[PDB]
């Protein structure tokens, strides 16, 4: 359990434990909540071609090994060592993030990764319906504003993006005020930081990205019928909370509570959630699951579900959001309890795999947005701190009579009007 | 009339049957509700409303 965080000329962030492999990357403070709707999936693009077949074979012979990811504030590009080669990766950083990042774009390479990530973001649209839907819920949720552009881009800006596109925007959001090198495995904090000191020429320093204009929720719906689908997929939310707020542990304990289930998997039909025992009796469900979402400038909180039960989806919508009325104003301790425990694990499963590139990723979001990361054991201390009083405050101000958001496909001709669930986010008192 | 003209008779046994139509009616709407309720509502294009109902 560490965290070494220093800034050189660069910012330098490293945790350390020995493990097995080192993974080396850098972790840029724009994705792709910062593109445009008319460039968006350019973040998605660059990331394909770091990893392609020309760049992965360079890599390859040199016995390292390549990840990266986008998501919506954050972008990550990511070398895994063998851990005494931890100056190699180094090395290949810089012969892709200087040398290389004018040769990576030659016009048979590009053309086909842009064929690629084209079947590639289509398969996505044509068959994962559950997270299909959840992008569509961030698009309905966050309408014309940055956190509604998907991350793999849409078809049609996808198809119209040029060599041009990839450059401008690396040469907006590739700065050095815009970075962080993240380091994870085993390696020392010196033993990195200085054979990043070793080699000067900052590259573009001095240059801030361009700023923009405020996210926001909007209770709002998309429903993309389609009665050939075998079930139906929606996703439900209310404005959650951003990272760095003050209720951001009250919000994931929150979610935990109502947690996620699975009807085939025995163990899952026996979880302590009170909502199980609604929607068990005439199976409302194949399986749920709530998350709170957390971004820079804001969140989700709600939950996604799939279900066959076509003709009885007002009642999966109904039980589960009464049963969301509760954290306002019957929340139980026990439950409170459970679900601090449940968090601790999950958490816990999260931040220690045995898999340095999660650890990354991990680290790197954190403190690209406030300049450290809050340590495991810290986290427990703010979990364990939560009382019942915490959950109804919270509720009370984000789901008690709040507006939604709402996505699905497949079989939805039974999910009711807006108003209906909207309605449902209160109950009738004297 | 229940008798010559129209007298007490027939006063009294209009009183007693416009007590009781009245329920009649409200049996016949049962089942004037009945039948309305097996296909739903037209409405004003005159096509199926059936693609795009709400509660
Ligand atoms: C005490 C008398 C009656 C009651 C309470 C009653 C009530 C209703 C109700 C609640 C509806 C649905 C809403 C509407 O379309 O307005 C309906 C539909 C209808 N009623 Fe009546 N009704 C009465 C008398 C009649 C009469 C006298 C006729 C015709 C001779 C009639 C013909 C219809 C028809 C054809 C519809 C379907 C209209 C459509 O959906 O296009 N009703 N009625």
């Amino acid at each position: 359990a560490e965290v070494t965080q220093l800034s050189n000329g660069i910012v330098v962030a490293t945790e350390h434990n020995p493990a097995h492999t080192a993974s080396v990357g850098v972790v840029f403070g724009s994705g792709a909540a910062n593109e445009n709707p008319y460039n968006n999936g350019v973040s998605n693009l660059w990331k394909n071609i770091f990893l392609s077949k020309e760049n992965s074979a360079v890599a390859a012979k040199e016995g390292l090994a390549l990840s990266s990811n986008i998501s919506r504030d954050f972008q990550s590009y990511i070398v895994s060592s063998l851990p005494g080669s931890t100056d190699k990766s180094l090395d290949f950083l810089n012969q892709s993030f200087i040398q290389q990042k004018a040769n990576l774009l030659s016009s048979s390479n590009f053309e086909a990764t842009k064929k690629s990530v084209l079947k590639q973001v289509q398969d996505f649209e044509d068959n994962d319906h559950p997270n299909r839907v959840l992008e569509h819920l961030h698009s309905t949720a966050f309408q014309n504003t940055p956190l509604s552009l998907p991350t793999r881009g849409t078809l049609e800006s996808l198809e119209n993006l040029v060599v041009a596109d990839l450059e401008s925007f690396a040469n907006n959001h590739f700065l050095n005020s815009n970075a962080v090198v993240v380091g994870t495995g085993n390696i020392k904090h010196e033993d990195l930081v200085n054979s990043i000191e070793s080699k000067n020429l900052s590259l573009q320093t001095g240059t801030k990205p361009v700023l923009k204009k405020k996210a926001a929720f909007l209770g709002s719906e998309v429903r993309l019928r389609d009665d050939t689908l075998p079930k139906a997929w929606i996703s439900l939310a209310v404005e959650g909370e951003p990272v760095n707020s003050p209720n951001y542990f009250v919000a994931k304990l929150a979610a935990q509570i109502f947690g996620s289930y699975n009807a085939f998997e025995p163990a899952s039909r026996l979880q302590g959630i009170k909502l199980l025992d609604n929607i068990q009796e005439y199976q409302l469900c194949d399986n749920f699951n709530h998350f709170s979402l957390s971004y820079k400038d804001s969140g989700l909180w709600g939950f996604s579900t799939a279900t066959r039960n076509v003709t009885m989806i007002d009642d999966l919508i109904h039980f589960t959001l009464k049963q969301w009325n509760r954290l306002t104003i019957s929340v139980t301790d026990t439950e409170v309890e459970r679900a601090k425990s449940l968090l601790k694990l999950q958490l816990g499963q999260l931040y220690e795999s045995g898999n340095p590139v999660n650890d990354a990723n991990l680290l790197g979001a954190e403190v690209l947005i406030k300049g450290s990361k809050l340590s495991l054991g810290e986290a427990f201390k703010k979990i364990d701190a939560i009382t019942v009083k915490d959950v109804k405050a919270w509720a009370g101000k984000r789901l008690w009579d709040q507006d939604i958001a709402i996505a699905g496909t497949g079989q939805i001709e039974g999910l009711l009007d807006y108003m209906r669930i909207r309605s449902d986010m209160s109950m009738m008192r004297w | 009339w229940g008798g010559f003209s129209v007298s007490n008779p027939t006063i009294q046994r209009f009183f007693a049957l416009h007590y009781l139509v009245p329920f009649i009616i409200a049996a016949m709407v049962i089942m004037h509700l009945m039948a309305l309720h097996i296909h739903g509502s037209s409405n004003p294009l005159g096509i199926t409303g059936n693609l795009d109902r709400i509660p």
